[PDB]
RNA sequence: CGACUCUUAGCGGUGGAUCACUCGGCUCGUGCGUCGAUGAAGAACGCAGCUAGCUGCGAGAAUUAAUGUGAAUUGCAGGACACAUUGAUCAUCGACACUUCGAACGCACUUGCGGCCCCGGGUUCCUCCCGGGGCUACGCCUGUCUGAGCGUCGCUU
RNA sequence: CGCGACCUCAGAUCAGACGUGGCGACCCGCUGAAUUUAAGCAUAUUAGUCAGCGGAGGAAAAGAAACUAACCAGGAUUCCCUCAGUAACGGCGAGUGAACAGGGAAGAGCCCAGCGCCGAAUCCCCGCCCCGCGGGGCGCGGGACAUGUGGCGUACGGAAGACCCGCUCCCCGGCGCCGCUCGUGGGGGGCCCAAGUCCUUCUGAUCGAGGCCCAGCCCGUGGACGGUGUGAGGCCGGUAGCGGCCCCCGGCGCGCGCCCGGGUCUUCCCGGAGUCGGGUUGCUUGGGAAUGCAGCCCAAAGCGGGUGGUAAACUCCAUCUAAGGCUAAAUACCGGCACGAGACCGAUAGUCAACAAGUACCGUAAGGGAAAGUUGAAAAGAACUUUGAAGAGAGAGUUCAAGAGGGCGUGAAACCGUUAAGAGGUAAACGGGUGGGGUCCGCGCAGUCCGCCCGGAGGAUUCAACCCGGCGGCGGGUCCGGCCGUGUCGGCGGCCCGGCGGAUCUUUCCCGCCCCCGGGGUCGGCGGGGGACCGUCCCCCGGACCGGCGACCGGCCGCCGC
RNA sequence: CGGCUACCCACCCGACCCGUCUUGAAACACGGACCAAGGAGUCUAACACGUGCGCGAGUCGGGGGCUCGCACGAAAGCCGCCGUGGCGCAAUGAAGGUGAAGGCCGGCGCGCUCGCCGGCCGAGGUGGGAUCCCGAGGCCUCUCCAGUCCGCCGAGGGGCACCACCGGCCCGUCUCGCCCGCCGCGCCGGGGAGGUGGAGCACGAGCGCACGUGUUAGGACCCGAAAGAUGGUGAACUAUG
RNA sequence: UAUAGGGGCGAAAGACUAAUCGAACCAUCUAGUAGCUGGUUCCCUCCGAAGUUUCCCUCAGGAUAGCUGGCGCUCUCGCCC
RNA sequence: GAGCCUUGAAGCCUAGGGCGCGGGCCCGGGUGGAGCCGCCGCAGGUGCAGAUCUUGGUGGUAGUAGCAAAUAUUCAAACGAGAACUUUGAAGGCCGAAGUGGAGAAGGGUUCCAUGUGAACAGCAGUUGAACAUGGGUCAGUCGGUCCUGAGAGAUGGGCG
């Protein structure tokens, strides 16, 4: 079956593959209907904007990804408590609840907080009665606008730091050299080994 | 077909029964018990290696390659000699990339439009598509496809505000925006040079959309106008230009045919 | 040119609807145009035939200036029956010819108040 | 010379290819997403003035009523042609009605053999008497009624 | 011995209600091969698929971590692209084959057992009124469930109780009614522009030609159909936030029913067992020192248990809380119900079925399973005569055609009949070469050549030679008149009343903060706003350069028609 | 009168019936009575190479989103603070990991088989090598001076692609050696000089699309078996109660 | 009336089991498999073979070289050696 | 292509005229009755002699083999267009009571019977028939099913799955 110089081909047809081919021939009519399906979420909802709930600013967990910064779920009760506001009113208020999530960094803590307080001071709600504990006057000609779109504060903001200018000094330039990781990884490596022969070095007497 | 012309069950005879070694239909009395079963050379089998659904219909095309060929077919429809040259009718028409005010594209009655086309001189391009809208030739009548019509002018506009409304009807007619062009609309039958009416606003927002060699395409984000391979290519006029001349051999001429 | 995703282009199912359609919708489709005097005096362009009216022929074998009065009307075969429009066969009986009733224009009408009710719908609707 | 045979061609016959047509298929996609003990799917039998199929219907059987429509169905007679009554035909269909088998249900299936309750006639009545109607399948749930237990226990003989 | 109370139970044609059977395209639970591949064949692969069985809905299944990861950490489920033909499995052969990170589509969370607090504060059945329709739901008395445990408060994100502070005093369902409302809610019917105007063909015309400087007429209608053919206007319909009537439906306003949450502090409460897990054996997985599942046996814990990918011990850390349950979305759909389209087939094709198709028919049965479209515009289907017993025929007639006569459009070949020509002992047929004849074509048949120039015989016209007048164009020049074009500077002019770029800068600035000692201090950091600097395109005049298809005028040269 | 013709006939010579398996076919080798219609290298994935196009150290929107509900619109167009991602730009190790700059001059340490310092250039060199450049001299009607201009050049210069070789550099190992570094002085790192294994570097050429050819998996050029499995239907003939 | 397919029944012939039996019939897996026969459809132009080496549970087959074709590419010619 | 056509397209035939080396084509003539082609690109289920090819049709063989198991017919008449076969008469025969007779079970399903036709079917023919068409015919307390159990088959209770 083979020949000349050509590649080994081990390609996976044996199973009887003709039987089970889902084709994309309906995309078009999916990308219709999920128009559809958001215009009509649209017209369905009220003032109340497309996308709705707001999204926290969340890094990502791998040595690969987290110079990145992605729009997560929700907002970590930790930080909705520091926000001041009960649970499931921000679930009516539009702020994402999610409890599982683990605050570990003040600064992500901080800037979650920060997107709180900014949230709060862009919302406009409307009471039911003439009560009106929270709202106002005729409020910004019903904002000036219905409905949002791609995310309420535009959640990514990948923020990008300067380091202008410095002048060079010394020290580093005499001190930061390639010898400092290949011995670092080694003291990480035999961290235990040293510390074995130190109980061993006290049990010697 | 997608389905088995082996709805029926088969099985051979062998080397006795002298016949032949197809599949054959079982059973008895009805006429065809013991014709030729699934195969190609038989009556009521499948044919060869049959059509699937999951044939490669679409084929994709660089997005630079499809913005090229607008560029060309839009560098093709402003000389005179390649758009008389497809069969449109440019003969006592003005000037060629035609250009009318904005007062057009807000008509509402097409009685306008047929008094804008006549004045505009194009109303003898319509009069030969209105010649020519002959039946179709061949099989494909039966299957919803009857009238042959060639293509006209292809009005060209931007900021829809009821020009389609007028100009809808007319027969042979393109009508067709700035923002979404099209090389089926532009260049129909694969020939370049498609004669085409303009609009003011959209004959300004052409160099904004496209730019010029110099600025790069302001709408269109990454996009520039492409490379220009020869600059001036009037070849008689390179050809009988001095610089070269001097530096030519000489006419040679005598033929030197065969002696006996 | 069709905007209705809702209603057919194709040729076999117009063709077969056409040839299928019942006996209330057979009534729209054998109809005929109205002499230019009357559509002058009742401001309608079409009308549904009935057994009653007064029919000229515009076209065919038997053509012009014969205005006679229909009897019957096959709905079955898309043709009436003028009582003028007659020919022999071989053994010297005389049969009624096929019209179809677009090669019809209609004279007089049968007045009737559902008529009446259809001829004023018509005028309405044409405003 | 004729007969026979052969080859061409004209004509004629057998034959049903090519071409043209298409109320038919195949594929793709949208929208919807619905059967049954209140008797489904399926099957049998029956039904028209002239009637075998197909189709449509069920002892009200080529459809009943009602709503819309507005003068026909059709191969031939007839019959209602009535419309200043209710108005032919056709479609829609929401009110009626829906033979027997069929999960089939009174027990089985040979259209057989029953059993109660009730109503009309019988001997003016029970005792294996005519007609009609109703009820009479299995399993299981909630509650009622009846009662078995040297199971546990009381009060009593 | 009797009676009573339960507890275990049976019976009934008890009162009322429910399940079965089908279709199975998609989904769910189990069971389960073999051809084949490996060139042989045992594991492998075919595949946990075909077949079998049981279930279900418009979707189902899954699902709010006994998770992923190991760093600045994510966060229910579903589906797509990637991960990836990779890590891994494998007579380490053939072959098999994931997942988390990432980006998208959709966005949703909850309840109960336990624990304790509330005097069973709870539910079902029966009976009477209550009320209003198209039709059934709250309240009052007596029969039961139930203390071996209804209901309220309650869920691992903590919860409860009791102080203290701070406010807030509610919402869902039912009914009448106004405009509404994203195609201009959904369904059902009925209707809505303009020529059959003129000659002309023809069987019939929807053929062809024509309509003033208003282009014959309508066009938000020129899709498509039928009608004696090939139609924008003869007809249905198509177009349109076109109009009218009828039905039902989703978002405003009177009645009935329900109605204290948050923060701090103190005390108290805090969980699912023959279950995890271990041994062993089978199946499956890529899962290898056993991923998952199941049988048998052994079988717990409370700073516990599980997970952290090479078995085991010691150790530290991270993460989760299993053995109870519910839930839309995105998603699959060859059955069905209608529906719209097609670079698809055109009756030996396309479903087997364009037609009385799962019909005729074969087999006892499981089951197998066809052939078969076309007259003509209109049946106008051949009256009548005349042979024959009738079939059949000859006249006549229908129509454009019977050269279309009821399986009837067009009618090929094999083959057969007859006529016309030619031929005949080496079977017929063929190739090269000719000859004879025949059908037919062309040619005009000893009269067939034409076109130009030049020299001769006629008339009839008016160029031309020459100029005048006029238009248009060629070709060049002062680059004149200006124009635009190419380069280099000047004015930065529009820099703030300019576009955009820049991980240039400007803490001498402005807002939210943080730091040091209510304020100040550059003491520094981040997010947000302006503006100095470079990089390109918008102007100005000035000068450089070229008149290039960038085009107009004047004068010049030299044509031109009138 | 001329005429080739798929008309027919005459005559001379040549002349075995086609298709395929085969060393060998007219074969006493097989298939073919005759005629009409149907009838066989298709499609997808994957790879390799050649070719055409666009962009270019980039490239690709194939998955989504954006536009008013319009036949052709299941089209086309746009996104770029949708480049996440694929392929490539960097290989090498089993892995822990590591990861491609030298040349020329001046000076110093014993210029010692040796290291350091200072300046400049920058992918080394050898032999061929299309092309290009320079050029002795050579030639154009009286004798002097003239310029473009003309063309051949012996020879010489720099040298593309590519070929051949040497030298250099990275990684794995092996051998021989001494020196330096100090988030902490150690069974710690870093380094030197040789000979080797590598799919390497030594100024990058890919990516996307389409077409062609070939190979592989798929019913795969078409038809063909004796078999095997699953699930059902038959004792009306026959066998025996 | 009973016995049903690797099953039944057999005074035993491997006989019979619906004209089939040394494993019945029908449908599906199934277009199963085949190194083995048969066929494999338009013209013209140009070039044009091999039946040999090695290895294979290979000896009717394949891989490998060799033979062939296509696609080119890099140079050489034209003006006493 | 201001392509071609009811003043006749597609297809078919052609001892007609030609072109190309061919694949094939163009025109003339006749049938034929409503659609067809050239060119530039594009996409295919794209070109037949065969496959004991499939389907449909027709030949040679051929007016040939063959219409022969069971002895057998003949005359006259009738109805009729038509008589070797139909019917009647007469004569001669066979089956010879274990039948070529008279009736039933299973099976067949209208074939039973009458009238009318003789187109196809009866393998010659036919006035005939079991062919076709029209219209008729199957009457039960006491004949049988129904009821009983037999060889057996099958349900609930139970068990297994
Ligand atoms: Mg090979
Ligand atoms: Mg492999
Ligand atoms: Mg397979
Ligand atoms: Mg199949
Ligand atoms: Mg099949
Ligand atoms: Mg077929
Ligand atoms: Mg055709
Ligand atoms: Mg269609
Ligand atoms: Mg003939
Ligand atoms: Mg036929
Ligand atoms: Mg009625
Ligand atoms: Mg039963
Ligand atoms: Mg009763
Ligand atoms: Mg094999
Ligand atoms: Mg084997
Ligand atoms: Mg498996
Ligand atoms: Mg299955
Ligand atoms: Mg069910
Ligand atoms: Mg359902
Ligand atoms: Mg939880
Ligand atoms: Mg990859
Ligand atoms: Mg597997
Ligand atoms: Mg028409
Ligand atoms: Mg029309
Ligand atoms: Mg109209
Ligand atoms: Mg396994
Ligand atoms: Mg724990
Ligand atoms: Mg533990
Ligand atoms: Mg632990
Ligand atoms: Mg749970
Ligand atoms: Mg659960
Ligand atoms: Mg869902
Ligand atoms: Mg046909
Ligand atoms: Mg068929
Ligand atoms: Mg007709
Ligand atoms: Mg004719
Ligand atoms: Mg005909
Ligand atoms: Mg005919
Ligand atoms: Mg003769
Ligand atoms: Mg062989
Ligand atoms: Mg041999
Ligand atoms: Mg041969
Ligand atoms: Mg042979
Ligand atoms: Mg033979
Ligand atoms: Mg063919
Ligand atoms: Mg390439
Ligand atoms: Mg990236
Ligand atoms: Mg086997
Ligand atoms: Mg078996
Ligand atoms: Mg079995
Ligand atoms: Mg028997
Ligand atoms: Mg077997
Ligand atoms: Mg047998
Ligand atoms: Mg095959
Ligand atoms: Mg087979
Ligand atoms: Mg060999
Ligand atoms: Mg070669
Ligand atoms: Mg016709
Ligand atoms: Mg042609
Ligand atoms: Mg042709
Ligand atoms: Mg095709
Ligand atoms: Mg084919
Ligand atoms: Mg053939
Ligand atoms: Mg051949
Ligand atoms: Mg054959
Ligand atoms: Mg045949
Ligand atoms: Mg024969
Ligand atoms: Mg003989
Ligand atoms: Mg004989
Ligand atoms: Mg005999
Ligand atoms: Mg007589
Ligand atoms: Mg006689
Ligand atoms: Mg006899
Ligand atoms: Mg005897
Ligand atoms: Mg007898
Ligand atoms: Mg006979
Ligand atoms: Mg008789
Ligand atoms: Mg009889
Ligand atoms: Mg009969
Ligand atoms: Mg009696
Ligand atoms: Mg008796
Ligand atoms: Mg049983
Ligand atoms: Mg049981």
């Amino acid at each position: 079956a083979p020949s000349r110089n050509g590649m080994v081909l081990k390609p996976h047809f044996h199973k009887d593959w003709q039987r089970r081919v889902a084709t994309w021939f309906n995309q078009p009519a999916r990308k219709i209907r999920r128009r559809k399906a958001r215009q009509a979420k649209a017209r369905r909802i009220a003032p109340r904007p497309a996308s709705g709930p707001i999204r926290p600013i969340v890094r990502c967990p791998t040595v690969r990804y987290h110079t990145k910064v992605r729009a997560g779920r929700g907002f970590s009760l930790e930080e909705l408590r520091v926000a001041g506001i009960h649970k499931k009113v921000a679930r009516t208020i539009g702020i994402s609840v999610d409890p599982r999530r683990r605050n570990k960094s003040t600064e992500s803590l901080q800037a979650n907080v920060q997107r709180l307080k900014e949230y709060r001071s862009k919302l406009i709600l409307f009471p039911r009665k003439p009560s009106a504990p929270k709202k106002g006057d005729s409020s910004a000609e019903e904002l000036k606008l219905a409905t949002q779109l791609t995310g309420p504060v535009m959640p990514v903001r990948n923020v990008y730091k300067k380091e202008k200018a410095r002048v060079i000094t010394e020290e580093e330039k005499n001190f930061k050299a390639f010898a400092s990781l290949r011995m670092a990884r080694a003291n990480a490596r035999l961290f235990g080994i040293r510390a074995k022969r130190a109980k061993e070095a006290a049990e010697q007497d | 077909s997608e389905l088995a012309g082996h709805q029926t069950s088969a099985e051979s005879w062998g080397t006795g029964r002298a016949v032949a070694r197809i599949p054959r239909v079982r059973g008895g009395g009805t006429h065809r018990s013991g014709q030729g079963a699934f195969g190609n050379m038989c009556r009521g089998g499948r044919m060869f290696a049959p059509t699937k659904t999951w044939r490669r219909w679409h084929r994709r095309v660089n997005t630079t390659q499809k913005r090229y060929a607008i560029c060309s077919a839009l560098a093709a429809s402003a000389l005179p000699a390649l758009v008389m040259s497809k069969g449109h009718r440019i003969e006592e028409v003005p000037e060629l990339p035609l250009v009318v005010e904005d007062k057009v594209e807000g008509y509402k009655k097409t009685k306008e439009a047929v008094l804008l086309l006549k004045k505009l001189k194009a109303w003898n391009d319509i009069k030969k598509v209105y010649a020519s809208q002959r039946m179709r030739a061949g099989k494909g009548k039966m299957r919803n496809r009857r009238r042959i019509q060639r293509r006209g002018p292809c009005i060209i506009y931007n900021e829809d505000n009821g020009i389609i409304k007028a100009f809808r009807n007319i027969p042979g007619i393109t009508l067709l925006n700035v923002s979404k062009l099209n090389i089926l609309k532009l260049a129909p039958g694969g020939h370049v040079g498609r004669f085409c009416i303009w609009t003011e606003s959209a004959f300004r927002k052409l160099d904004e959309l496209y730019g010029t060699w110099r600025k790069a395409a302001s709408l269109k984000s990454n996009y520039n106008l492409p490379m220009h391979k020869m600059i001036n290519t009037d070849l008689s006029r390179i050809l009988k230009s001095p610089e070269i001349q001097r530096a030519l051999r000489a006419p040679r001429k005598k033929i030197h045919r065969r002696v006996l | 040119m069709k905007f209705n995703p809702f209603v057919t282009s194709d040729r076999s199912k117009n063709r077969k609807r056409h040839f299928n359609a019942p006996s209330h919708i057979r009534r729209k489709i054998m109809s005929s145009p109205l002499s230019k005097e009357l559509r002058q005096k009742y401001n309608v362009r079409s009308m549904p035939i009935r057994k009653d009216d007064e029919v000229q022929v515009v076209r065919g074998h038997y053509k012009g200036q014969q205005i006679g009065k229909v009897v019957q009307v096959y709905r079955k075969k898309y043709v009436i029956y003028i009582e003028r429009v007659q020919r022999e066969k071989a053994n010297g009986t005389t049969v009624h010819v096929g019209i179809h009733p677009s090669k019809v224009v209609i004279t007089r009408l049968k007045l009737d108040k559902d008529r009446k009710k259809i001829l004023e719908r018509k005028a309405k609707s044409r405003q």
